[PDB]
């Protein structure tokens, strides 16, 4: 969700030193979401492989 | 005195070739700004371009 990137459902930016910020702040909301997502993709490969031994 | 006429009203043209300077609004030499910048890089870095007033 946005709060979970580090947003809010009100960001927004209304002058070019505001939007000069937001790059830097949706970098980190890119950053941590790829590493959220790559635990997840983790996750199901280890799911994937104990499916396996328990067979 | 006509050559003192010739003389004012090509400097009143200046003011006009200089004022209509702009492009989309923005203008590097009509003066209403000291520099523009331009992006250099993803991070937001910029380009700088003085001003040149005319």
């Amino acid at each position: 969700t946005l709060t979970g990137l580090g947003l809010t459902a009100s960001s927004t930016f209304t002058t070019a030193a505001a939007a000069k910020t937001m790059i830097g702040t949706i970098d980190t909301a890119l950053q941590t979401a790829t590493n959220k997502l790559a635990s997840l993709g983790t996750s199901s490969t280890g799911l994937d492989t104990h499916l396996t031994f328990v067979g | 005195n006509a050559l003192k006429s010739d003389f004012d009203s090509l400097r009143d043209q200046i003011t006009k070739a200089a004022s209509n300077a702009k492009f989309n609004g923005v203008s590097i030499a009509n003066g209403s700004t000291a520099k523009l910048t331009f992006l250099a890089n993803s991070d937001g870095s910029g380009f700088t371009v003085t001003a040149k007033t005319l």
